[PDB]
Formats: structure tokens, sequence, C-alpha cells
């Protein structure tokens, strides 16, 4: 079993091996299950590396597709690689013929993700993603795609930023960073370092969304009392992007809530 | 002694009580003692840049209500 996402397993279960006694901290974090568990009954326990961000959305996005969503269906985004590399040379920095790999990489999301929405049966569906979910090359060359997919949406951002134009706010913040000004810094400072020394800041959430098309809302446990014990990323999306529930003790680790 | 706002990205947002004279250091200490964020964690935004431990408020024309925006690192 070499599951980088643990079989499900009863939630309520989960959370009483995991928070034993009576201290402040764990009865709010008690709390915080309890709320999750009104709506979702299990959980499935994602590997808690570097990843744990981009494991958690993907295995959910993945696992719920019913249909392929059109930005990935569009051929284009397979001579993506290509487009931005001959502008960007700067991108040959990417830490992993790149145009060849991560051409392949988008290939795979691509394949996969289609494989996946053609499924009818649930146990199908599951079992399909269960064995790319397995901590070998496909899964870790998903992320590589996902994390592209990525910086091409951060450089646009940018872009538009630069000429005037309708940008999401949270735009802005990512590049205020001393050490994101430009995509440049933000590949070398941040999306290279990410899965390897680190996962992604709340800001990148919102990056992480914009890319993938997808809503990403988010049981934040330790924010148990406060407003933003869900928190949605992005706070006001597009109606039409697919929803996908994650939980979080922290905002490096991520784990997966089970039913509706 | 006036005031300012510090929003976050959900939408949260803090007030506190400050002085010009105040150094970006001490700006960041507030933060903590009212929200329970460390220092080191955070990132403080006005006008699109990010503002500097040791220079002070009067540094960068804050003013009463101004509206800065809390960027956080990962632990």
């Amino acid at each position: 079993p070499r599951l980088s996402v643990a079989p499900e397993m009863d939630i309520m279960d989960y959370c009483k091996k995991e928070w034993r006694g009576n201290t402040q901290k764990a009865t709010c974090m008690k709390m915080g299950y309890e709320e999750v568990s009104q709506k979702f009954t299990s959980i499935r326990r994602v590997r808690g590396d570097n990843y744990s961000a981009l494991r958690a959305t993907l295995f959910q996005a993945m696992s719920q597709a019913v249909g392929l969503p059109p930005w990935l269906q569009d051929p284009e985004l397979m001579l993506l690689p290509e487009k931005l590399i001959s502008k960007y040379n700067w991108i040959k920095q990417w830490k992993l013929d790149l145009v060849d790999k991560i051409k392949e990489s988008l290939t795979l999301l691509r394949k996969k993700w289609a494989g996946l929405a053609e499924m009818r049966t649930a146990e199908a569906r599951q079992i399909a993603c269960d064995e790319l979910f397995t901590n070998e090359a496909e899964e870790y060359s998903l992320y590589e795609a996902v994390k592209f997919l990525m910086l091409n949406r951060a450089i646009e951002l940018y872009n538009d930023k630069e000429k005037g134009k309708e940008v999401p706010f949270f735009s802005v913040l990512l590049f205020a960073r001393d050490t994101s000004n430009d995509p440049g810094q933000l590949l070398r400072n941040h999306l290279n370092q990410v899965g390897h020394t680190g996962g992604l800041e709340q800001v990148e959430m919102f990056l992480l969304a914009y890319a993938v098309r997808h809503t990403i809302q988010v049981y934040r446990l330790s924010k148990y009392n406060t407003e933003e014990f869900i928190t949605v990323y992005p706070t006001d999306p597009p109606k039409d992007w697919p929803v996908v529930t994650l939980i979080a003790e922290d905002d490096r680790h991520y784990n997966i809530p089970v039913r509706v | 002694g006036m005031q300012i706002f510090v929003k976050t990205l959900t939408g949260k947002t803090i007030t506190l009580e400050v002085e010009p004279s105040d150094t970006i250091e001490n700006v960041k200490a507030k933060i903590q003692d009212k929200e329970g964020i460390p220092p080191d964690q955070q990132r403080l935004i006005f006008a699109g840049k990010q503002l500097e431990d040791g220079r002070t408020l009067s540094d960068y024309n804050i003013q009463k209500e101004s509206t800065l925006h809390l960027v956080l690192r990962l632990r």
C-alpha cells in the first residue's frame, strides 16, 4: 500500500486518536472536528510533506471529476511550455528539454483527469485515484504540472497589472512580497521551494486556485472561534468553478473530509 | 497617537492604536499581542510596497485611517 492519501476512516475516530486530554487547544480542535463531521463523516489522511496543499487539492479535484475542465481540454495548453520558455528564457531555472518534461507533465495531468472523468462508478474512480497517488514518479509529475500552471497564471496577472487591467487583489499582494516582486523571483524563491523546503503560503493558495480553476474551501481548525473557521480561496470566485473541501490543522498541512 | 486598519486575505480586519515614530518592528509587535501571529511570519503592505523593520511609520507617510495589508509567511 504505497498510498500517499490514506484509506478513509471515520472522522470522529480520527480526531479522538489525535486529540486527547482537556487542554484548551485540544478542546478547540475537538470542536473543529465536530463541525466538519456535521457535513462529512470520513477523512483521508494526506501525506504531511511539503506537497500537502497540492496533494489534498489535486486528489479531491481529480476523484470528483465528472468531466474534463475546459482549461485542460484546450489543446493549446500543451503548447504553453514552448511559448513561455521561448519568451522568458529565465524559466529554465525551474527545479525538478525542460519544454519536454514540463510538456510530459501537463500531458499526464490531462490523460489522468480525462481517464477519471469518464468513469461511472465511484469505486472505479477511487480505485483509479488511489493508484495514481502512490508516491511514484507520476504523482510528483502532476505537481510539476500544477506548479507550472501556477507560474503561467502568475505571469499573466503580472502582465495584466502592469498594463493597468483588472487583476484579483491577491496578485497585488503576491508581488508586493520582498522576495516575489516579479515572476522570476516568484519561481526562484517560492515555486522552486514548493514540495522541497516548503508548502504554499496562503497567498499562493489563491494562486493555486486560479491555476486549476477550483474554489478551495478549507476548515482551518486552529481558527475555530473566529470568522476564518472556514476559509475560502479565493474569497469570491466565479460561480462555475468546482469546489474542493479541505481540512487543515495549520496552513502547512491538509487532509480530505469525505461524503457531502 | 492615531489608529490604522490592517486587513488580511480572507477579509478579517485588525485595528491598531499607533504612533508615527513606531518602527515597523513595533507595529508587528502589536499585531501578535492582538492576534497571536509571530512577528517573523508577518509582511505588512502599504501602497503596494513591503514595509521594512527599523523604519518608522512617518517614513511611509502612514496616516490615521491608513489601511495596510498583512501577507503572511509559513512558519
